[PDB]
């Protein structure tokens, strides 16, 4: 017979809750009840409320089987995840919705939240979207699981209710490769290095391509060395962007020391109000402080809060520095400008500046 | 304390990955006593030990993997070694496969429980629900479990493949469009899937100079972070008229500050209130969405609906961060969708043809020019492509656009044009 | 003995009129009369008119003398030119203002001109800075002072008379070395070639400096061929600056028939309202038509008059653009956007649209 | 006709330039005949005979020229030749004379009658009021002629040297400032004159890796259009609270329509009107100067004065063009303005000692980093250098900003420090 092979995901129609799927595509409105808590009413006259929990997106079996049974029990076991890895169940009896939230809460502990209400202008903090770190990656420079439930650990009461004035995400990239929409953030945390790599010959002359190994180093930071067929770094050139290691286990740039994170803010994706934005570098580098990242945490409180308390209703971190300019958005946030602060990224042409990045445009 | 660094994240009210991990051990450790068939038992304890030297380490304890797969297929499965195999040896290996999951993240309880009866006998217990790229992630198995588990997924009453990794056509993935929300302008999770299926072979068996990304998004909010995670971001947007039920709107005049809250915000100020009747200005709308998201009982997306296609978003690496940019501004999405296909196939072949290795499509399109790019995809220049013309003079003219003239001549009788 | 040299310009402060002289640097306000004349009124007291007319740039010495004899009888031995090319003249006599008009086109055939009225907000349209030319320039690629006659000429009356809604320039260069403000005008004639050059080998042996040529072309098509010791072309990689014909007289790039100029728009200087910004293209070529240019004249006022007519009170054309937008910026000028008008100048760092061009931030 | 073409040109009511040259040779060849000492009266004939063929061939007759000079100066002179040199023998030599410019372009009437009789005497009777850098533009004379010139300019009752060209310092220039503007944050004449002397070697001797301009703004009005066509422009600007006389501001909204013409248009909303006060908000005011243009009777600059310096504004060769941006947010400007002159030496010597072969400054700081610049300046980084910070996170640091590491250790090893 042979094993089975390009068959693809279960067709997701069949794993719809029959309400939803009878009403697919018919929908008259939505309407937010309470944090957590989204009532969707379709043409035909069916309600239902969607119910939204805050995970570790990391999640044991036993903790997927747990959601199954609760599934079963209160959403006629169907349940969805979002695009931020908050987890999803649909509940047509509305007299059941505190049962449910209160039996999520008892037997997962994960929390009723991460929505928000453009109605009212109400908004609450989601989930952190974020990658491996040390759990899994090669090429972190900084954790993404501790430094996620350190920084919702200060930011909790946040997520439970609708207390800030417009949409802020926070987004979290272990290393200088993103993994995620993290260059488009209100607020992104990205690990960086600070030091250069230091080529390791002997790894380099058994494992490594040596063309592509230079062609990936943006700033021409790396030569041949043909004599001893291995690569040299000149080390005026590199900044510690770590894109060769990615290439070449020969070249690990890695110091405990000197890793730390970059905070960026002012990203956007949606198009309401405001064309989107790639985010921006505030704070050049804090250290790794393992398990509860002191530092970091306390200017990423900072930043939120100096805009929560100034961000009048809808307008974003980059719509208020779109107001107020970036001379009082570092003094108001108490933080400094540096040299590092200034692009210097070379490669990057100025014609893309000139493309429209956006889907909005006049027909 | 064996993890006194880790214990310390199991304080606090936010839900702890550490726990989540400490009760996977529990658990498949205890499996394993009752005589259940569970192949890696004590794979996540050797997990957190791992991860609680890289704590007090402030460093990673992976190192570059070899290649692995599954049988028949080229990329789906990340190798991963541990540099601590020796002391640690449960994770000497702990590989990922990642598994295709249904469009827009929904499940019935049947299917979840099939996926952790195969990865329970198979893998570590620990999964991430979900990998950025959409993916559910089966986090930590060794290379000899990789077959017998894609072959135990692919027989089970709901079955599930593996997605992308590599130099591939990665795992699609969409908004919950139309099953859930009344903005979406097409169908979301059909187009999603349609594409998934269309292009098994290009997703599993890379081929390609690079990875490309296409993520489908309902209408302009964006809520898959298409135009920043994705190299062929499909947008919902519409062309005609926002419906207005002009009662609804009084319905919220009555306690929201329109003027502010909505009116002044617009974009371009296409909204005008009056106390009495409110109008858009179409023809100023740029479909921004913000009036629909504030009055979503009186406001809705037109009728003539479609999508906005922007190309070339990507992560920083090699030539800088990109959040795409238009490349169509306007195609119909209905089944079997064969205008995207063709746009699709056409790039595919180009950048097949003409990339560099690891070069990715927004970087081949800044290396050979947007008229090229136009070129091979049959569509012409379009203002809305550009934010502003050019800054500068210094234009390339088709040979075809120039006077006859004894300069063109000699051009000739050099060669060179 | 030897000459008398490193004298520098004669000390300005000694070519000043008794009254300007007297009143420098204090002045209490300033007053625009009617089109072309200025009253300045000084703390003192004593008032000025400072009266301006066009000049065609190029003068013959004889249209020199001339000058300063009306300038003896009218402005006590004074005068002066301004940034555009127009000459100022200094009656403080406030009845022989309007004998002195007649009295100088009556001799040079200046008109009286060049003023605005930001206070009222009616303007008219200055100078037309440009460059050499055929005249004497060795690499244009069209005629700067025979445009400018045509295009002032069919333009004449917003010159004489305050008909605009918004500050306009026009300005130009005869080739893409952009001398002049012509990077950064409202509107901007930009002298192009549409052909690569072809090379005389036997002109590059016995001039040229083959490693500086190659390092002077932008998008790198140069290559040393090392036989034959000469320079060869990559007909795909040349956008035909000419900037190797600048380095090296053995690469014409001239094809009489193909070269011409491209029309920009929306550049501004001034910080007033919203900040400076560079030139962009709206129209890729227009041919050479000595002696009148009806092509060019006829696009260029098309393009004016439809910013004319839309206008607001200090809504410059760049501000005119910000406001419609440009999907209806071409619609009301009736130009297309066609594919040479997406950027695609490679070399500069997209950091530059980061950088602060302005003079506008807080303290 | 002996010129077809060009004689279209004569009709017309802008002052036509076609006339010029006319009545250039016809007078010149006049004075010739009467005995007067004129060395050129033929070259005004050559230069339309020239133009008429140029008119109807569509194409420049001027060629590559040798470098010509006067003696104990390196640069003043443009060297020209034209391909027509046997065809018409008077424009086989059609040199230009740079001629600096009084500060302003302010002149006397013997100042003027004193050029014109020097130049009629040695060329062609034609030039140009002004070049665009600024300087008196003599144009065409011959090799020869170019000596006995320069030193009868010297000789003359007021007299004049030569401006620059090459890789020189070029003629500084300046707009009108205090002669005549109320706006004047400094005095601009004085500091382009006092710029002119100091540096008269500079501008005379190229030394330089390529060309270097300055240009004197009154206030950020900009009208040298420093911004764009110097590399280093001097814009004034002041620290206090504009300046506002309130009986004058009601003078004013009798008949202006404040609200519109100049409320509505502030980029930062720092101005409002109620009706019987107009109120200025100094911090929030980025000194765009549109208030102080609509109401010079009621509205002054601040009383701390000084300006702000802009950096690398130039033409697109080789790496764009370019509106210089914020080196120096503020600088005092008092005689003999040696904080500048710190800077400006500063500049070069670096310039001077790194730059490569025609580098303009702008494009060496592209190339080595803001940093190096900032440190050459011996100033600060500062948010005002800025439209935003960097949008990725590749950053160098400084060796001592680094925490001493095992890893910092086996760089010092290696000598990779
Ligand atoms: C459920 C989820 C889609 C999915 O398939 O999972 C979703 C669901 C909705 N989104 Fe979204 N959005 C979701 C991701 C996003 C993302 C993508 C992301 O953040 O990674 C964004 C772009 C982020 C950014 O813009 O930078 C996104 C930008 C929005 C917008 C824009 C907010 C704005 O003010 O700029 C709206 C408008 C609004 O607030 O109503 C929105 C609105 C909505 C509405 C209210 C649509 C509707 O009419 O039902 C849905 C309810 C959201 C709520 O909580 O009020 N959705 N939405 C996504 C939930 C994420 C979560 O757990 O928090
Ligand atoms: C005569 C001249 C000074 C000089 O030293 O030569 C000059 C003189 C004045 N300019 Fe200017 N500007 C002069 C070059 C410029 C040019 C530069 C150029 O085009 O070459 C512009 C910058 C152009 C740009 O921004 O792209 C310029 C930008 C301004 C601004 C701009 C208005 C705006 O909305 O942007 C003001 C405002 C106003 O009063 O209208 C201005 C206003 C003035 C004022 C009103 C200043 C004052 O307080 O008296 C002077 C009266 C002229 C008038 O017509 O209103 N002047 N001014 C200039 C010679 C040009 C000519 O012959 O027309
Ligand atoms: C193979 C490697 C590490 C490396 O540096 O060689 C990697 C490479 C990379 C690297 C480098 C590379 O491709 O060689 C980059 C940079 C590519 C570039 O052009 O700049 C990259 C941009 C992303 C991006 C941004 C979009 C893009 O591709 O640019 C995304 C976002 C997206 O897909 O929606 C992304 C989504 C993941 N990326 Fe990624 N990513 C890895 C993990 C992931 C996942 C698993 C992290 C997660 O926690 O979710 C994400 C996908 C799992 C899934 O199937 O859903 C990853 C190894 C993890 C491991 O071994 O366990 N990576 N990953
Ligand atoms: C030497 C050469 C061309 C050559 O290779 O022989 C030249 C070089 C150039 C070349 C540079 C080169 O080839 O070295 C270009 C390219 C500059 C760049 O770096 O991109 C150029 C940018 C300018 C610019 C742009 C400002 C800037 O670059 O910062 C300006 C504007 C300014 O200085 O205010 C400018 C002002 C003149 N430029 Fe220019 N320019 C020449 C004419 C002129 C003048 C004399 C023509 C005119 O009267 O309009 C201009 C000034 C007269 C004066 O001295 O007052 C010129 C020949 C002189 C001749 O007529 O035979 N040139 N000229
Ligand atoms: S962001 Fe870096 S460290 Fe994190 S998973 Fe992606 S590649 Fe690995
Ligand atoms: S770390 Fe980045 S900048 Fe440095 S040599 Fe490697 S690739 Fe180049
Ligand atoms: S992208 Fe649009 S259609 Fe999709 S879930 Fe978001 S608001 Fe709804
Ligand atoms: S969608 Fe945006 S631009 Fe369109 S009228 Fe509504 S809020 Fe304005
Ligand atoms: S723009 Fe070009 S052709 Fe015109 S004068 Fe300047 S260098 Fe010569
Ligand atoms: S004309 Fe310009 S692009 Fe073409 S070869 Fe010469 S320098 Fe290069
Ligand atoms: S820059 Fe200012 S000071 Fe100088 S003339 Fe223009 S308006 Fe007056
Ligand atoms: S100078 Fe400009 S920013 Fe300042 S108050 Fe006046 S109009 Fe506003």
């Amino acid at each position: 017979e042979g094993v089975k092979t390009d068959f693809g995901p279960p067709y997701f129609r069949d794993l719809l809750h029959p309400v939803i799927a009878k009403n697919y595509g018919k929908w008259k409105y939505h309407e937010v009840v309470k944090p957590g808590v989204i009532k969707r009413v379709a043409e035909s006259g069916d309600v239902i409320y969607v119910v939204r929990f805050g995970t570790p997106r990391l999640l044991s079996i036993y903790t997927v089987r747990e959601l199954c049974d609760i599934a079963d029990k209160y959403s006629d076991g169907y349940l969805r995840w979002t695009s931020r890895n908050n987890v999803e169940f649909f509940v047509t009896d509305e007299s059941k919705i505190d049962d449910l939230i209160n039996e999520v809460q008892e037997r997962v502990g994960f929390p009723c939240g991460g929505t928000w209400d453009a109605v009212k202008g109400e908004y609450g903090l989601s989930n952190i979207v974020h990658t491996q770190g040390w759990i899994h990656c090669h090429t972190p420079a900084i954790d993404a699981s501790g430094i996620v439930k350190a920084v919702m650990d200060e930011l909790y009461e946040y997520f439970t209710d609708h207390k800030l004035p417009a949409m802020c995400r926070i987004s979290l990239a272990c290393c200088a490769n993103m993994c995620g929409a993290v260059h488009a953030s209100d607020i992104a945390i990205v690990g960086i290095h600070r030091t250069p790599p230091i080529p390791n010959d002997e790894a380099i002359r058994k494992t490594c391509e040596i063309p592509s190994t230079v062609a990936a180093c943006p700033t021409g930071a790396l030569k041949p060395d043909m004599k001893n067929k291995t690569i040299k770094v000149d080390v005026e050139k590199c900044m510690y962007c770590g894109n060769c290691y990615t290439m070449c286990p020969g070249m690990p740039l890695f110091d405990p020391e000197n890793d730390g994170a970059a905070i960026m803010v002012g990203g956007k994706l949606s198009e309401a109000r405001r064309m989107p934005e790639l985010s921006k570098v505030v704070v050049p580098w804090v250290p790794n402080e393992p398990p509860r990242w002191p530092t970091l945490v306390k200017y990423v409180k900072q930043i939120l809060e100096a805009w929560a308390a100034n961000a009048n209703k809808h307008e974003r971190l980059i719509e208020w520095v779109d107001r107020i300019g970036w001379e009082r958005f570092f003094e108001l946030t108490g933080l400094e400008f540096t040299q590092h602060l200034i692009d210097d990224y070379r490669i990057t042409p100025y014609f893309y500046s000139e493309f429209r990045a956006s889907t909005q445009f006049k027909w | 304390s064996e993890t006194p660094l880790l214990d310390e994240l199991e304080k606090g009210p936010w839900p702890s990955f550490v726990k989540e991990i400490k009760k996977t051990a529990e658990l498949m450790e205890k499996a394993a006593a009752e005589g259940k068939d569970v192949k890696m038992p004590k794979g996540a304890r050797g997990l957190l030990k791992q991860l609680e030297i890289s704590y007090k380490d402030k460093k990673t304890h992976w190192k570059h993997g070899g290649i692995v797969s599954v049988v028949g297929y080229g990329g789906g499965v990340i190798g991963r070694y541990s540099d601590l195999g020796e002391q640690i040896p449960e994770v000497e290996h702990f590989h990922t496969m990642r598994i295709n999951q249904p469009s827009g993240w929904f499940y019935s309880t049947k299917a979840l429980r099939g996926l952790c009866d195969v990865w329970e006998k198979w893998g570590s217990g620990l999964t991430n629900f979900h990998g950025s790229t959409g993916d559910i992630i089966f986090l930590g198995t060794r290379s000899e479990y990789l077959q017998p588990c894609f072959e135990d997924l692919g027989n089970l009453e709901i079955p599930f493949d593996i997605g992308g990794s590599g130099s591939d056509l990665r795992t699609p993935s969409a908004c919950m469009g139309p099953a859930l929300c009344e903005f979406a302008c097409y169908d979301t999770l059909e187009l999603c899937y349609d594409l998934t299926m269309t292009y098994q072979d290009e997703l599993h068996r890379p081929m390609w100079p690079y990875k490309f990304k296409i993520k489908c998004a309902g209408c302009p909010n964006d809520c898959v972070a298409s135009k920043a995670r994705s190299d062929f971001a499909i947008i919902g947007t519409w062309k005609d008229d926002i419906k207005v039920d002009q009662e609804a709107v009084k319905e919220y005049a009555s306690w929201m500050d329109i003027e502010n809250e909505v009116v002044k915000l617009c974009p371009t100020g296409a909204i005008k209130w009056d106390g009495k009747e409110l109008t858009i200005d179409n023809r100023e709308c740029v479909r921004c969405m913000h009036c629909i998201n504030k009055m979503p009982k009186a406001l809705k997306p037109g009728d003539e609906r479609g999508a906005t296609i922007l190309i070339g978003g990507k992560a920083p690496f090699v030539e800088g961060a990109v959040i795409g940019w238009v490349a169509v501004p306007f195609v119909e999405v209905e089944k079997p969708y064969d205008e995207i296909k063709e746009i699709l196939e056409a790039i595919w072949d180009w950048w097949d043809e003409e990339g560099k290795f690891r070069e990715r499509i927004g970087e081949l399109i800044w290396r050979k020019g947007m008229r090229e790019f136009l070129k091979v995809i049959g569509r012409e220049a379009d203002v809305r492509m550009v934010k502003a013309p050019r800054n500068n003079p210094f234009m390339f003219f088709e040979k075809d656009e120039l006077k006859p003239s004894a300069y063109t001549e000699e051009l000739k009788k050099r060669g060179m044009w």
